RNA sequence: CCCCCCC
RNA sequence: CCCCCCC
RNA sequence: CCCCCCC
RNA sequence: CCCCCCC
């Protein structure tokens, strides 16, 4: 679940 | 003789060609958002390697100026480097929150593995931070903040101010001044490694001298804008602080004249004020671009040297030392007696 | 009379033809990389013979300027030398790391055996060094460094500064000044034979006078560039240090005027200030190219001679001696009494 | 093994 | 001598016959609608092959001028090409929306399979677009728009402006200028492959030189019309931008005269102003058709060459370089010294 | 009379740079004497000569939407 | 050779 | 004849 | 490509 | 041989 962070 | 030497060097009908077979990377302005994120992901995580941070800052400069305009700038600096264009590539099977393929930047000369590891470490760091606290991350603490490229470039500008110094003094000065000047950024991003980013920028300014020109153009392009952010005003402030770099003896001689040091009237200095005046006349002839001569690393720099007037140099250094502004300047003092007398008079005047 | 002599020599409708049947070598700019390697292989090995090192430096100058532009330069210097073009040839059955035939430069007038022995000795030296230490050779200690031709040409420029002197004084000065100025290079390349390279450059500047012009053009082409390396800035600095070569009495007379030597007012000198002023007027008329007259070995040089004003020359030499700047200058002092009085006054003024 | 050095 | 050469070439009683056994295709004006659709179907789909797009543009030119008038034009250009007439043929069992047989164009020299694949790909693309969005396709985004042939011909005119250049420079210029000039079309038709259409037009202008004449007539016929569309005004604007192609040294010499370059007064140029004036007199004698000499690829072109006046050419190129308008022009500079002096004066004047 | 007044107000439509250049000449702007503009006054004069050659119908070129309009463009003289 | 401080 | 030091 | 204000 | 930029 690491590549869908909002940033 | 000095005007004659300047007319010799300036009035040349033949240009010099360098870097003919080489290439360099730029990013089209339409990818500014995509570069901004990257410029913010070097900031909020602790990375094992900071090799290409300066390159990412230059990529942001390219997006802010334009790829074709950056190619024109690098050509006008006197380099034949062939601009290469940044390409967005899909990572692979990995998908983003929007349901599309995760597109990442592909910069020439930067291994994609470095970009992947920077992005992965930044994502892991933010995942950990959100695990610690929920909903506690505002926009200003996120990598996607529009000013993160400007923060990176402000660390770069701090290392730029000390480009006539050595690497150790420049790094110490950059860290010391960044602890104060970039304090809001260091509060927003508590884990940006300023020493490593500064070393990266020093490296970039060593190998790719033409990028110095690019850097300068950014400052010129940034101080001409009607508006801007606070970080951009900070960048321009440091960029002006870099102005007379490599020519502190001219400024200190103007000070020694404004300080009315009586030892300027010593006959040994009086025999040299004519060539001193010729040096300042050369500065006036060169004009506003004379301050950037050492920053650009122009071969023409060194015509602005007062090293052939040893007694004036000694009196100027002594006046600066008496006022207490000499600091740890390592310029050589040829005449020790003139230095001592000038320093005594300047101390007496200041007290 | 001196203006009349200058107008006689300058206003000539007929050019002079020399070197009609001769040829010289150049290298096309596209072989710059290939010449760079060679300019670095004379640097990091100890060679029995350094005959053609100056020729390799001139070959790099040719690649930096262009073969056709170098032919134009040599024509404009007043020489009919027929440029010949460097050709890459395969060594033979020997193959490189890439699986292709090892291509080496073929320069006109340079025996191929010399190039083979330079390359073989350099390869043997690096093989030994890697046998001693593994992975301890960075880029800056390798022959393929882009600035190695500039290092060779900086040794050449050091010998160029002393072209109005003798061979012994020039060699001693070049070695002494290269131990300091080219110190980073001497750390990177601990076994470049500066005396032998300097003797090679002195030879080249003796037989091929037109190459002096080529050398000068390089400096002109190099100080006009927007950017450059540190080695190129060093080259231009030494090249400017070569400027007023062969005319130190004019500079020392300007000093003696700036020193306010009272013996300039002696009636014997006063009878000569008119012709002294004519000599300086001739310098002003010639302009910026007057400083290169002795470096170019122009026949017109010698109009700038103050040798027909013996008392002014004696007073100038005495003033220089009193200030302590005369050094070991071997100019003749016609009037000994004026010399002694001028030296006494200059010492009194300096103290 | 002398002619394949990197240089 | 130049007037005599022009009178030799012009006053010839015998015409030359070429392309005697060959044929070319035209379309009767009554099929303009049917060609318009095709000129719009190369525009709004992504095609694997763009070989005959320039031919379809020429077919539209034929419909706009008339098949018999186009035959007369091709005869007057000096070619014996036998015009062939486009024929509408039924596709087969396929029927259109009106209940009639779907009639498609049959152009000579164009494989029918190419037309079928262009039409099928365009129909598939529009079917997909209407599947994505319903009722969102206005007239201006449809292939049947009356100006789509003009858009195709504007890409052709962009490649026409660079017909005295090379294929690479012409293609780069066409793409770069079409991104800006044909921006409304690129918004209406987001998937027209400008590089491939431009390469098709360059090809057509290479094999079928007489079509250049046809192209020119279209411009002549289009700028003489009382009214027109915006796309037609754009076509005429680019067509005028193509005017003095292949003769930029004449324009730049007129500039150097208007720039009052003092180096025009150098005696070497002064010895050539008489033949320069003869060249401009030849331009005046030829009249308005002298600008199209290189576009038409007239053998008579080359009488307008200033290549026998090397010093005037050098001064003109130097003046252009000083003003900064020389760009990347690759004309050769015979006299380097005149070039340098002219460039220095022009830079001084511009500053 | 009102219709004709507005119709004359429509006259030089699409060519306001020519009128404004005539103004800048009547305004005696010293920057017209800058060398970059001086290098272009010859083509500027050619544009105005073209207006004189076309005559009274040159003002209606853009109103009529004549393809010939655009020859009256000063867009190739950027400094002027 | 140049350069070298501080903000 | 000129030139000749130091950086 | 051109054009673009106001009356 | 010519030609070669930009819009």
């Amino acid at each position: 679940d690491i590549y869908q962070l909002i940033m | 003789d000095l005007s004659y030497k300047h007319a010799i060097l300036k009035e040349s009908q033949y240009t010099i060609k360098r870097d003919v077979g080489t290439t360099t990377a730029v990013t089209p302005s339409s990818l500014q958002q995509e570069i901004t994120l990257l410029c913010g992901e070097i900031l909020y995580a602790k990375h094992a390697d900071y090799k290409y941070a300066a390159e990412i800052g230059i990529q942001y400069i390219s997006t802010a100026l334009g790829s074709e305009r950056v190619q024109q700038i690098l050509r006008n600096s006197g380099s034949e480097v062939q601009v290469v264009l940044t390409r967005t590539y899909s990572l692979g099977k990995i998908k983003n929150n929007k349901g599309e393929d995760l597109q990442m930047l592909d910069i020439h000369g930067v291994e994609k593995s470095w970009v992947e590891e920077i992005d992965k470490e930044a994502r892991k760091t933010m995942a950990t931070l959100l695990k610690e606290s929920s909903g506690n991350i505002p926009q200003n603490q996120r990598p996607s903040a529009p000013d993160t490229p400007i923060i990176l470039l402000c660390v770069g500008a701090l290392i730029f101010t000390k480009l006539a110094s050595t690497i150790e003094v420049g790094l110490e000065t950059t860290v010391r001044r960044a602890n104060r000047v970039l304090s809001d950024a260091l509060k927003r991003y508590p884990r940006m490694d300023i020493p490593k980013i500064a070393r990266s920028f020093y490296d970039l300014f060593e190998q790719k001298v033409y990028h110095r020109s690019l850097f300068i153009e950014y400052g010129k392009a940034l101080g001409s804008s009607s508006t801007g952010s606070k970080a951009e005003s900070l960048f321009v402030n440091i960029f002006m602080q870099a102005y007379g770099a490599g020519q502190t003896m001219l400024r200190w001689g103007v000070i020694a004249r404004s300080s009315n040091n009586i030892m300027l009237g010593h006959v040994s200095v009086q025999a040299e004020l004519k060539q001193v005046t010729e040096v300042y006349d050369l500065v006036r002839e060169m004009g506003p671009e004379s301050g950037l001569l050492h920053l650009r690393q122009s071969p023409k720099a060194g015509l602005l040297s007062l090293a052939n007037c040893p007694n004036f140099a000694s009196v100027v250094l002594g006046n600066a030392s008496g006022l207490g502004i000499i600091g740890m300047y390592r310029g050589r003092v040829p005449n020790t007696e003139l230095f001592s007398a000038a320093e005594s008079y300047a101390k007496s005047l200041k007290e």
